């Protein structure tokens, strides 16, 4: 608990400090997002789907390379901040908990712009996502940024081993 | 404390840093490594900190065998030890007050002892005056005593020093002796690695000289 | 002539030191690709107006960002060996060119590979021409070559007096 | 040579590096660099370099005001400098040899004169038989004898030397001592900042001491 609110504020303190590498790695999230959502809704209101559900997972797939990359590229540039609290003698959850958060929060805000950009197309020219489906998509999204978050830092982590 | 048995390095190419160094150093005990450019005195003082592994030969430290240590009892290891680097490992997007901190962080300290050690440790240096500073706003020797205040604010029970008094002058290098003196009065282990012979040359104290890995 | 051969070297160099990153960076790219070839190929081969054109148009704005991110974070995970050679006195065009080829290299390998994926479709159940074929390469080449410009430039104005 | 006149340096937060500084250097004149931790050494340093921008008064270097370069004659301005840094400065992930025969290749040098002139230079400093090597794979003093021939290997007109004998034992900071001195054997001029008293003691040269900002 007191740790928790250490990890939160300085996952918020990187992504606060550059702001466009963040806003220009969110915009491509919502973008990779806003299109299955959209091919979801016009196919909701309205033998041919058979030959589109082997490309129906194509989109999906994008979103899971997409901010996989975007987080491991982050994790990248800070690899130093690792291996400094690893000498220092932190273990290691405590180093795992701030990326882990960046992430997921990576992937939230991208699905909340997501919902934006969709909403938007709907009122250009039908009824829209609901609320159950939103929240759904954003607990997926967040979901996906942690486990690529671990991931990353879990690969940085073994490297600056004794080994 | 400080135990070295047959101790070898080699590392992945060939070139051996270490050749069968073996000592000894008890509790509260201090002593200067010395040696030439590239006699492996920083090899040295890294497999004491278990940052790396001996390729033969035994280290225990503090009656513990941490030769074949797993990678879960590390930190523990490293928590004890008050560490200075020769490029001051800092981190450059956290304040100096942040960079003094994270070891009592880590230790799970309260917000007010956080505060008040601190600040203690950066009046020792003299750096109180630059708590708000980036790393970045500081001079080379400024970011060594940085370095060194984070090293002495947990209270450990071993300091390695790895060429702790280059980028400060005379009076600095002098102060800064004073202080791990100080800290050694109270039985705390120190070993500190160093090649200036006009400093070591007024206090009488272990001798460790290195040669090409080996040990005298 | 003499430089051409060294800034590619440096390129190849950079891409090649972490081939696992390297490939998932192109494989993102791959996959933003197909979903236009795909379209593209049913609408010329079945052939509302304004139902797709805004489809159309998201699916294009992807490749201009998902290969513009990616050579932004590449660059940004070497910016100290900009500050080091402009230390020396290297000119800005001698720092850009390394830069350059890997951004024109980075789409044309992901632009390639998008290529093959697509083709796999259609003979998992007509299609791209070659001409068509180079014409995405030679775009998607294009893109990358201004996002890699724009990302060295920008970091070429932060390491200034 | 190297001109002074009335320049001043205060960074962004009202911390003024350097204060009423004047001096002037004439060419192939060799001199020292001296003051406490913070003094504003390496802020001269880079000041002739045209790394910072002075807040008040003139520079000038080899005749021309460089207080005011545009953007397009700063490269032009380095690289008849060879200027040694107190972080080193060198490129991970390329080796040793490549790190030194960068400034040739910037220059324009064909492949058999980079060979032989890298060679030499490698050789100058001890660190030959390391030419193939990353600079992970080096030692802190190895590492700054590395940036020393980067520096020495493109024939100067000035050198700009920050502490290049800290990491360095004192018969190699002899030996990089005596290098320098053959370099201004031949009119280069040296101007070298050091926090070594012992080694300046015994040979009288030029001496610039600095407190607080202010010259004497
Ligand atoms: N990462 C590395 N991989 C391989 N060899 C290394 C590595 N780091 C250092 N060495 C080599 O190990 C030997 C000992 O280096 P070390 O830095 O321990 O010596 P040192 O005497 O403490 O150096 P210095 O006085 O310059 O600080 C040297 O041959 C050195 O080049
Ligand atoms: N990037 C910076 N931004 C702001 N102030 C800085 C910066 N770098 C250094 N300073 C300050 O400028 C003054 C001079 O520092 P400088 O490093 O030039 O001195 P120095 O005598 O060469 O230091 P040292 O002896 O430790 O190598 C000090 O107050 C220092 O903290």
């Amino acid at each position: 608990n007191e740790q928790v609110r250490y990890a939160f504020h300085g996952a918020l303190q990187d992504l606060k400090s550059k702001p466009f590498a963040t806003f220009l790695t969110v915009m491509v999230i919502a973008i990779s997002l806003t299109l299955p959502s959209v091919c979801y809704m016009v196919y909701k209101n309205v033998l041919v789907g058979r030959v589109s559900a082997m490309i129906g997972v194509l989109m999906v797939a994008a979103v899971f390379l997409v901010i996989g990359n975007s987080v491991r590229l982050s994790i990248f540039a800070r690899r130093d901040s690792i291996n400094v609290q690893k000498l220092i003698g932190a273990t290691d959850g405590f180093i795992l908990r701030p990326f882990l958060y960046g992430g997921a929060l990576l992937g939230f805000s991208g699905a909340l712009l997501s919902l934006i950009l969709s909403e938007i197309l709907v009122l250009r020219l039908i009824n829209g996502l609901s609320f159950d489906e939103c929240l759904l998509l954003l607990l997926v999204c967040s979901m996906i940024g942690w486990v690529a978050a671990w991931l990353a830092t879990v690969q940085h982590l073994r490297h600056f081993t004794p080994e | 404390m400080i135990r070295f048995e047959h101790v070898s390095k080699a590392y992945l190419g060939g070139r051996q840093a270490l050749q069968g160094v073996t000592f000894h150093m008890q509790p509260g005990e201090m002593a200067f490594l010395t040696g030439h450019s590239g006699a492996g005195k920083s090899t040295l003082l890294k497999l004491i900190c278990g940052i790396e592994r001996p390729s033969a030969g035994k280290i225990w430290f503090s009656g513990h065998d941490i030769t074949r240590l797993k990678n879960r009892e590390v930190p523990f290891l490293r928590r004890q030890i008050g560490m200075i680097f020769q490029d001051h490992h800092l981190l450059m997007d956290r304040t100096v007050y942040d960079n003094v901190a994270i070891p009592l962080i880590i230790a799970g300290a309260s917000g007010d002892d956080i505060r008040r050690r601190v600040s203690a440790a950066l009046d020792k240096v003299g750096l109180l005056d630059k708590a708000k500073n980036f790393p970045i706003q500081l001079s080379g020797g400024e970011q060594q005593r940085v370095g060194i205040a984070r090293a002495v604010v947990n209270k450990p029970a071993v300091l390695l020093a790895d060429q702790p008094t280059g980028n400060l002058d005379d009076a600095l290098s002098e102060g800064i002796l004073r202080l791990f003196e100080e800290f050694n009065r109270v039985g705390v282990t120190v070993l500190m690695a160093t090649h200036d012979i006009n400093l070591i040359s007024r206090r009488s104290y272990r001798m460790l000289t290195l040669s090409d890995g080996h040990l005298h």
